[PDB]
């Protein structure tokens, strides 16, 4: 063992114990802006992802309004079709009932004209 | 003077900070009120116009529960409110949240507080950063901070103490992701990182302290004794590792290979004859006493230091070293000499009174840089791979503005790191 | 990550919601006058997660009560804890939803939703840090199902960065109120897939079977089923409500439980099972992974767990708890996915639920939940192939296309669950 | 809020309205002057300044003698004069006179009164129309009224209570004609029609009440009890309520298939010398003797069953009762109906007119079922229609009032299609 | 529907009209002074159907009395209840029709008919709700038949929307020897097919046979015959006059009794058959009343109902009797005699009960059948017509008043057309 003294101080002492010398003589063989550029780039990716999330939720909001609007349109169309249907059949039934009463008074008035011809044929004799 | 600034990020960094600053105060005679009845302790403590000695530390956790644990704790008078930085919303175990969403928000606030600590220094050595691998704050904010400290303190040393995840005392299923992400981003910016494996520490407490289910307090107390031994020659007038750059000189021959293995002895139960220098020296070469689980039989050493503490005579260390050389094979790489740097710090080891660690006459911490530690990275890469193949959980990170490509780019770096450890352990 | 805003909608939502507040008030020691009389501060450490602290030292639940029918909330307000709710947090319409998802979601729900959002918007601004929203509702009715999903969507638009969590009650013919339950549920599951972060699948088929088979109740009632729902809701909110080393919150839960954004439907489990009025750690561990304890009618052995979060309540060796959870994971290894390491997380809380000394509660993200949705889909198809009852929905403005897309999406969800069940490493 | 307006047309509709509004006043403690010593009855009674509770109802008849008895009877002050609308000539058992000739002279009056009642509603639920199939007013004026309600109120809910004609207690040989005619023109405009067969009610009053020759007041009082079971959910604070929307959603799988079958129990002689269980009365609803329309449900398929309990009835007992029903193979549900049961429970017991024939009971149930077996009643009418129409018997009285023959075969084709619809929905 | 306007024309019409008014006046408690003397509110409840209320708490028959011969006006005023009628409602000429239809229908009757319409309009405009008109007349004479049908036509022109109803007395050679009565009857039946809604066929042949075979009167007089008529008229107007749940009127009867407009000639029946002014020593039972009602001996038209099928039947039972027993018998008679009811008009028999029996009986039954057997009556008239018309016998009585053979030919064709329709529906099947 080759002992070699290193240093001696107030609270300590140090040396070096050497058992074998080396087999081999010798020994074989980000700036501040770069950092802030990389921290800023990660923030813009974070913010871009948040913006795309809020964009997809905003797309949901618009669909929700579109659903609500579709139902209001269906209810309006139901009304418009019930209104035109009902007016159609009420006017058709009126015309029909009036045409019956007119035919029935027409036939009776023919009887009336015939009576006049009977009474004239009588005075003819 | 050689001031060091301690930065504690996330819950693990902060609760271990408490354990360390408490043990420092005990070691230096600093009472909880900051008052105090060798001047090397000023490297870690400043002093106010009132006579109070104040840790050179900043705590950061984006969750007020853990930092209120300091505002209201026993040592609360040691800290000024500006050293405690908090927020309302943590990283939710998400590196991307820690690094990109919160980090961009508090980095300038945190860097400004560190600058007030650094303006008080006549010769700042650098920073000691404490954080978990697994938390989103510990992983994510720390790696952003280390990037920024390399910009604002270009030549200053940065040492990490990193809590390596253990399933036995875990939190989150995504800790492998956060671990590889933070290791990738920090690799360029750290000079020397001492990893603490939570499973190693958990095992030492169960086996050596007779605790069936160790708490974070158990683990943190033991972790403090290790950090104490690594910093003891910075806070006292020692002779080995007397400034931060001497850690990379003595332990880090290659810049990327900067993860030394720390081994500590002895750990003795308080409720349970003083060990010899030879006995504790033998314990440094038992893998049951390593801070990180790996098998040194599977690698070669690049460097090896023995930090003794307490009643230790050089005569006994050299004889302890000679005994293991005869019986054991200790393989260094070809280009490095086979041997040890030894330091003795006369200041006796200290335990928290009432704790579970018994007070000992003498202790030792071995710091070795072995290629065996690459087994720890292999464990994390496998879990990372298992999940990332199916893109599991990735969408939580992408949602915070992280790009998917960062996952693979980080994983490629870890693949390169394993190949680096293979290359040198040829 | 402090305050949760709770919302309950429709008859079922308001019945299990009221039973929920009744139960947790007992745990946190809040009597029906909002006054605290507990014996421990543990009950008050995190009580602001669910309660506002009114002047007079009284606690008011952060609860909003919604229905399109006044009957249900009249009954709530007369309930035992009825007085505990803020009186202006009752929002209620007058003309009901007619068991019709289309009514709750488009026509009657829209006319009441902004009144709800005003009460939500006021509760939210009284929050230091809003953690998120929890909604209780059924999926088979019209109000909770149709208007509840409209609520979620609108809440997501206003608070996109807050966690959305629902307790969603699944219909079954064993406990039905309306013949169009398969429509209402299928249209809602489409919504939940898109807009929630975590949904607890509370399956009325499971609750009926638990009462009949396990608890020996010859004729289950809603009271019987809702006792199981209240135990479950107390169990999956324990960690949100009591101080632990986990400091649990909704976002952390979502992050670890949801590997894939659409797969966020949880299978809840509870042990021990109890009937109204009327135990070891190794049994709790096993009984929790047993089909007789699932609140979704799904056999977990029919699929694989992606992630599981379990909580044990009561004084018990957390060593023994951790030992047994490990033993169960290794024995049943083929029912966890190999490609999510360590996918079971366990928490303990010292305080047992009232009347028990030991309980365990299970939250599973299982591919077996596809069985729940296949059952809804078959019932849906049986009705929709004959277009039965469809006219009450088209009459509201809905397209048939909405029906087919919502079921294509629920059949896709089933496929996705299948795909991960067959995934290998 | 949640108001329902009741409209009573012709003799049958008005006389049944008498039994109903008498029963309602007795159920809610209203005296025949409208005064009164749970506010839900406000869905059916408005209130005046003096605390007088006026039914939300119109009484219409083309001839005055039936409604004149109301005008001079016990409840002559219960209604405002303007609600009791009469002409001077009835429809002479002729649909064509109720709908056109006679009816057009009073239809605008009726809708003005209805419009005035709608203006006293803050949330109108719908209209209940009571009429006979057989009378000229019952059929023809109701068809006209229904058409005009659709124009005035769009798709607002319209439910009927219709008296199906029986030879036992009949009026006219032309009743099968009036019945097919009103059913055709009314089909598109009604959301749900509860049919009542006079022969079935007649037979119940004989077998269950030992009344040799049942009178209309016997028939009507029994009919009032069924009606009350249905509306009780809308007039009381109940545990399980069923509103007008819920009836339509749960009972009507297809717009045309909207004729549910009613069944009531128990029907006990008031002079009988044991209170029936929730189960007993529930099983009685699936026996054909207690059906309000003679038909054979065991030879049909159920598409929906709505069970309306009142009195001392606990939910556990309904659930046990209904579970038994779901195990009887003689009770067959269609393939496309996974769940066919809806249950409501109102807790106020049934009320009986003192000096009536029905006994007071502590619990009762009315079932409403949509069965394909109701088609048998439509087949019985179509056959009588075909017997006469092949010889064009009596058609001249309808043509004389402006109708055209094409309206007859177009109405008979709609009933053909209706019969073929009940076949189709019963296939698998 | 309330007020009926009664018109009686000619000798026969005024004679049976008088009797009609005596009989219902005694049922309703009205004496010859027009004052009410009865004991039951039921007598007055629907009294306005036939009586105007005169000042002085009196009741005046809503009755118009017409004849070309003056003599019959004096006969009525002399008769009992002659003082009940409104004096201004007598409209009399000075010379009869001489048993000549054309005189009543074209010449003399035409010169007096506007005088009649004065009274008819005055009675009609006074009515709150005019049901319509009932006419009593004979078809064999010249006034009741000729002027009587002319009247119908004329009234129908101004009141085309009201019900037109006749009690028409059919001639028989057993009772009258006037050989042209088949002509007058055929001409009148033409008019009635086209212009009335309901006609009760009162057959002198039937009335004579009943008096001779059943009542055993060797030589029946018009007073014997008119006792049968008045009993029938009381019975078939009972539901018009008394309050029931049926609330009968002339239109509801037509709608249900007449399936085809022309086939509106009813065969009336009555039980028990009695002689005028004769004490009845035993009542009839409900089965007796039911059986003897559908028996050809009790028909007022000389037709065997068993020779045809009933299209529709309306029956009224009078007296205190079990309506249950009445329902039972009537249902049984239809089940056991099923082959005499057309199967293609379901439930074609309607029964009413009136607790008030007619004078002299404790119980009675009256029957209004629309039977295809009535063709026998029209075949008998047709055969007599043809026997004369083949020879052109007496045609100059008619052509002297302006008529033309063609009118006779047409009315004969139209009546044979009527016989065929009866036959067509008598043979018609449901299959
Ligand atoms: N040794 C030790 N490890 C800890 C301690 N606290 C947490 N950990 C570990 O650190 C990891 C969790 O990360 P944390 O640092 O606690 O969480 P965080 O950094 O605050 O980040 P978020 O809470 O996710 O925002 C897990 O592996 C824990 O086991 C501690 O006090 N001591
Ligand atoms: N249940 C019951 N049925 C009745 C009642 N009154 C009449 N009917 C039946 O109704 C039918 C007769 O029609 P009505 O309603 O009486 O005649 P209307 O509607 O007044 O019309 P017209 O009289 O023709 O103008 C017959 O089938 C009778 O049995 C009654 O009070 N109760
Ligand atoms: N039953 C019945 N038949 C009568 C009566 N009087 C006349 N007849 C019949 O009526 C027919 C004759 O018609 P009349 O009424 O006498 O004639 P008229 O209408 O008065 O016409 P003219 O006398 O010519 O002006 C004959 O068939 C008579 O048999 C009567 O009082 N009762
Ligand atoms: C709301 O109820 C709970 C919430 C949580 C967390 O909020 C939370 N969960 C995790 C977690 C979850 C699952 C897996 C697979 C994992 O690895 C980690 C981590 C940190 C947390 F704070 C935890 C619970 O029990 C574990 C709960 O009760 C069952
Ligand atoms: C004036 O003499 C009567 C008139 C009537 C009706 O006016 C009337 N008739 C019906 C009726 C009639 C015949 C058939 C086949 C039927 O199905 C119904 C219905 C309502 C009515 F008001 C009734 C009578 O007795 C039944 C009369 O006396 C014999
Ligand atoms: N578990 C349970 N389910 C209920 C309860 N009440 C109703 N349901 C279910 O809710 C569905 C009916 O919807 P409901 O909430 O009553 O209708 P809504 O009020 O319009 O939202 C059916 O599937 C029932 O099974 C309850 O108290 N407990
Ligand atoms: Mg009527």
């Amino acid at each position: 063992m080759e002992v070699i003294e290193l240093n001696k101080a107030t609270s300590g002492q140090s040396w070096e114990v050497i058992l074998k010398p080396p087999s081999f003589d010798g020994v074989p063989e980000p700036s501040l802006e770069e950092i802030q550029k990389k921290l800023e780039a990660a923030e813009e990716r974070r913010k871009y992802q948040e913006a795309e999330l809020l964009k997809h939720l905003a797309e949901k909001r618009e669909h929700e309004r579109e659903v609500i609007q579709k139902a209001i349109e269906e209810n309006n169309n139901f009304i418009k079709m019930a209104k035109e249907k009902l007016a159609q059949k009420m006017e058709s039934n009126k015309e029909n009932r009036e045409a019956h009463l007119a035919a029935m008074l027409e036939r009776l008035q023919e009887k009336d004209k015939h009576a006049e011809e009977v009474r004239k044929n009588k005075e003819l004799k | 003077m050689r001031e060091c600034i301690s930065i504690h990020v996330g819950q693990a960094g902060v609760q271990i900070g408490n354990a360390c600053w408490e043990l420092y105060c005990l070691e230096h005679g600093i009472q909880p009120d900051g008052q105090m009845p060798d001047d090397s302790f000023n490297t870690f403590f400043s002093e106010t116009g009132a006579g109070k000695h104040v840790p050179r530390a900043v705590f950061v956790d984006l969750e007020p529960t853990v930092i209120d644990e300091v505002r209201t704790g026993t040592y609360r008078q040691l800290f000024h409110p500006e050293q405690l930085i908090t927020g309302k919303e943590d990283a939710a175990n998400n590196y991307a949240r820690g690094h990109y969403t919160i980090g961009k928000e508090i980095i300038d606030l945190v860097l400004d507080r560190i600058r007030k600590l650094a303006d008080q220094c006549t010769g700042l050595q650098g920073f000691l950063v404490f954080h978990s691998f697994g938390g989103g704050t510990g992983s994510g904010f720390t790696s952003l901070l280390m990037e920024r400290l390399s910009v604002d303190y270009g030549k200053k040393s940065k040492l990490e103490f990193s809590i390596y995840p253990a399933p036995q005392v875990s939190t989150a299923v995504v800790e492998p992701y956060n671990s590889i992400l933070t290791t990738h981003t920090t690799l360029e910016h750290s000079d020397c990182a001492f990893m603490v494996d939570n499973e190693a520490i958990y095992d030492i407490c169960r086996r050596n302290l007779d605790i069936e289910r160790p708490t974070y307090t158990n683990l943190n107390r033991l972790i403090s004794q290790i950090v104490s031994s690594i910093t003891a020659s910075l806070r006292f007038d020692g002779a080995l590792n007397v400034d931060l750059t001497e850690f990379q000189t003595n332990l880090v021959p290659y810049p990327r290979i900067h993860f030394p293995l720390a081994t500590y002895a002895p750990v003795i139960s308080a409720e349970k004859e003083q060990l010899s220098v030879a006995e504790i020296t033998n314990a440094c070469f038992e893998p049951a006493n390593q801070m990180v689980k790996c098998d040194p039989r599977h690698g070669k050493y690049m460097a090896c230091c023995l930090l003794y503490r307490g009643d230790v005579v050089p005569k006994d260390v050299n004889a302890a070293i000679a005994t293991i050389k005869t019986k054991r094979s200790i393989q260094f790489v070809d280009w490095c000499p086979t041997g040890f740097k030894v330091g003795i710090n006369y200041q006796p080891p200290t335990v928290v009174p009432g704790g579970d660690l018994a007070k000992v006459q003498r202790a030792v911490c071995m710091l070795s840089n072995t290629t065996a530690i690459a087994e720890a990275w292999a464990r994390l890469d496998h879990k990372f791979d298992l999940m990332y193949a199916k893109r599991a959980f990735v969408h939580w990170y992408v949602g915070e503005g992280m790009e998917e490509g960062e996952f693979s780019e980080a994983r490629e770096d870890m693949a390169a790191l394993e190949k680096d450890y293979e290359e040198v352990g040829v | 990550m402090r305050e949760i805003v709770h919302i309950q909608a429709g008859q079922c939502g308001n019945q299990i919601g009221a039973k929920f507040w009744e139960v947790i008030s007992d745990e946190h020691g809040i009597d029906p006058t909002g006054s605290y009389h507990g014996d421990s501060d543990l009950q008050l450490e995190r009580i602001n997660v669910y309660y506002n602290e009114a002047t007079g030292n009284k606690y008011v639940p952060r609860a909003i009560l919604v229905d399109l029918e006044p009957g249900t909330m009249d009954s709530v307000r007369s309930g035992p804890f009825g007085q505990i709710f803020r009186p202006d947090n009752f929002v209620f319409g007058q003309s009901g939803a007619g068991n019709n998802w289309a009514k709750g979601h488009y026509t009657e729900g829209a006319e009441l939703v902004d009144s709800v959002l005003d009460v939500v918007r006021k509760e939210s601004e009284s929050c230091d840090c809003l953690q998120g929203f929890q909604l209780t509702h059924s999926l088979g009715g019209g109000t909770g199902s149709g208007m509840g999903t409209l609520l979620i969507s609108k809440i997501r638009e206003e608070y996109p960065d807050r966690i959305m969590n629902t307790f969603s009650v699944m219909p079954s013919p064993k406990v039905s109120d309306t013949v169009v339950e398969p429509y209402n549920a299928t249209l809602s599951v489409h919504q939940l897939v898109e807009n929630t972060d975590e949904t607890y699948c509370i399956d009325n088929e499971a609750l009926y079977d638990i009462c009949f088979r396990t608890l020996k109740l010859t004729t289950p009632t809603y009271g019987d089923l809702n006792h199981l729902v209240s135990a479950t809701m107390s169990g999956v909110t324990t960690c949100l409500r009591f101080p632990g080393q986990l400091n649990a919150d909704l976002r952390k839960l979502a992050v670890n439980m949801v590997p894939f954004p659409r797969l966020h439907f949880f299978m809840p489990g509870f042990a021990p099972l109890t009937s109204r009025g009327s135990l070891t750690v190794p049994e709790l561990t096993q009984q929790m992974f047993d089909s007789k304890n699932m609140m979704a009618a799904c056999d977990p052995r029919h699929g694989r767990y992606l992630t599981v979060a379990a909580i044990f309540r009561g004084r018990m060796s957390m060593k023994e708890v951790d030992e047994q959870m490990l033993n169960v994971q290794n024995k049943n290894s083929s029912y966890f996915v190999e490609w999510i390491p360590n996918n079971v997380k366990t928490a303990v809380c010292d305080i047992p639920p009232r009347g028990l000394k030991m309980s365990a509660t299970f939250i599973g993200n299982s591919t077996a939940i596809q069985e729940l949705f296949k059952r809804i889909s078959e019932q849906f198809t049986a009705m929709f192939r004959r277009k039965a009852f469809l006219h009450w929905y088209t009459g509201e403005g809905m397209d048939e296309m909405e029906f087919t897309e919502a079921e294509s999406n629920m059949n896709d969800l089933v496929s996705e669950y299948q795909q991960y069940q067959d995934a290998t490493a």
